[PDB]
């Protein structure tokens, strides 16, 4: 295992993310057990929301792998959890991290922009019936990230 | 001894059915497009030629578990079929039968449990049986 990614995982669980809790996984130390809360004032408050994270045998030359456990509707989440985001693809940089990745997706839960991931059912809902869209995103966080 | 774990290992099969493998003569894909825990999966077997099985196609339902893949899928052939190793009551494929599935390896996949299933349709016990008139399916 290399030594970067021990000092990470020893770092997220010294000092953890506000509203984020990460933990390797007891028999893979590259695999990850996430909880995001749902961030206040966003369609998801009062939500917690499952995500696992894999760190692959190129990383931190490749990003690491990162998908929604629970369900979530929301322009850059599809019906498997798969998340469209920049720093997952083509604009990752082994000067980002584990922190770097979990950041960001809360900042996805807390502004989804429908014009950012690539064009999707979900997407075009949330652009051309917003107020739909959003109560159905606090519809499926009552539903799939309450007692969950 | 980078371990892939079962969730990303199964969006592996997932895009990999979809780009198809081989001669594509074994497909598989998710049964439900919403099924976020990658469980039921559909298969599809063409029945190889010079045999009993050929011009046949096969569906079965493949159920990756919570330890897949360090343990065997379940297998079930939806589709009828008279073959050494599958229950002629529920279709159900018997583990022991199937040296696979018998000798389970964590670098197997669903592929390779069709390709093996197809592969054993040619065996002596298997290829003269005669067969059921198309269209029968097992129960559940």
């Amino acid at each position: 295992l290399p030594r970067r990614i021990i000092k990470e995982t020893q770092r997220l669980l010294a000092e953890p993310v506000p509203g984020i809790k990460a933990e390797p996984d007891e028999s893979n130390a590259r695999y990850f057990h996430v909880v995001i809360a749902g961030p206040q004032d966003s369609p998801f408050e009062g939500g917690t929301f499952k995500l696992e994270l894999f760190l692959p045998e190129e990383y931190p030359m490749a990003a690491p792998k990162v998908r929604f456990m629970t369900k979530i509707y929301h322009p850059n989440v599809d019906k498997l959890g798969r998340i469209c985001l920049d720093i997952l693809k083509d604009k990752w940089s082994p000067a980002l991290q584990i922190r770097t990745v979990l950041l960001s997706i809360q900042a996805l839960l807390s502004a989804p922009n429908p014009d950012d991931p690539l064009a999707n059912d979900v997407a075009e809902q949330w652009k051309t019936n917003e107020a739909q869209a959003i109560e159905t995103a606090r519809a499926w966080t009552r539903l799939y990230a309450m007692n969950n | 001894g980078v371990k892939v774990p079962r969730n990303f290992r199964l969006l592996e099969e997932l895009e990999e059915g979809q780009k198809g493998v081989g001669d594509g003569t074994v497909s598989w894909g998710l049964e439900d497009d919403e099924d976020m825990t990658l469980t039921r999966w559909t298969g599809m077997i063409i029945g190889p030629p010079r045999t009993n099985y050929e011009n046949r196609i096969y569906s079965l339902k493949v159920e990756c578990g919570p330890k897949y893949p360090e343990a065997p899928p379940s297998v079930r052939f939806v589709t009828k079929i008279n073959m050494n190793g599958i229950n002629n009551s529920s279709g159900m494929v018997d583990a022991r039968s199937i040296p696979v599935l018998a000798k389970w390896q964590n670098s197997y996949s669903i592929k390779v449990v069709l390709q093996e299933l197809r592969r054993l349709m040619m065996s002596k016990e298997n290829m003269k049986l005669p067969q059921p008139p198309e269209g029968q399916t097992y129960n559940n």
